[PDB]
């Protein structure tokens, strides 16, 4: 026996490979990534995190993306701009899934892109989880 | 310390020949060692370390 797993445990598509689409984490006070690959890759592909809030015109649209900030965990190398990014390594295998979040929430929605669209950023793609609502 | 080697000493010699030779001596070395370190560090956070 299975269970209704989307229930307690939602996933949203957060870029499948030519958009990224904004995600809202408001209700939920837990969540993250993984990432996936569907074929052989070139080199490594770098993304960046975004992080955006209500909009003027309505409190259910997000406004403008915001790159969110850097937090140096308890001890160790901090980054050289102080902004978050997430690095894809080429040796990746296709049949296989990687995992990842950020420890700070900042705005109530979330974002993800590629540094630059080409045709290797084509061949990812990235799923945001959520957990615990909180409504 | 280390004994290299011990040399040649003496030899066989015609008996009408009135005196001896010198040989080559010897050697010994003196020799020393070193001794090595190993340290590492980690660090944790308190409230999740005592949540987990």
């Amino acid at each position: 026996m299975n269970f209704n797993v989307g229930v307690d445990f939602p996933s949203f598509i957060a870029w499948d490979g030519t958009t990224s689409f904004p995600v809202k984490i408001d209700g939920f006070n837990q969540f993250g990534f993984t990432f996936k690959v569907i074929e052989e890759l070139t080199a490594d592909v770098p993304f960046n995190i975004f992080y955006h809030e209500a909009s003027e015109a309505d409190p259910c649209v997000p406004g403008p993306a915001i790159r969110v900030p850097d937090v140096p965990f308890c001890d160790g190398v901090a980054t050289a701009d102080g902004l978050a990014t997430v690095v894809i390594p080429e040796a990746v295998a296709v049949d296989s899934f990687c995992a990842g979040s950020v420890p700070c929430f900042n705005g109530p929605w979330i974002s993800i892109a590629p540094v630059t669209v080409n045709a290797d950023s084509a061949k990812v793609q990235v799923t945001v989880t959520m957990k615990g609502a909180t409504r | 310390m280390k004994i290299a080697d011990y040399g040649q000493l003496g030899e066989y010699t015609c008996d009408a020949k009135c005196d001896a030779e010198f040989g080559e001596p010897g050697n010994i070395r003196h020799l020393e060692g070193k001794t090595y370190d190993y340290r590492g560090v980690f660090c944790f956070n308190r409230k999740n370390l005592q949540e987990a």
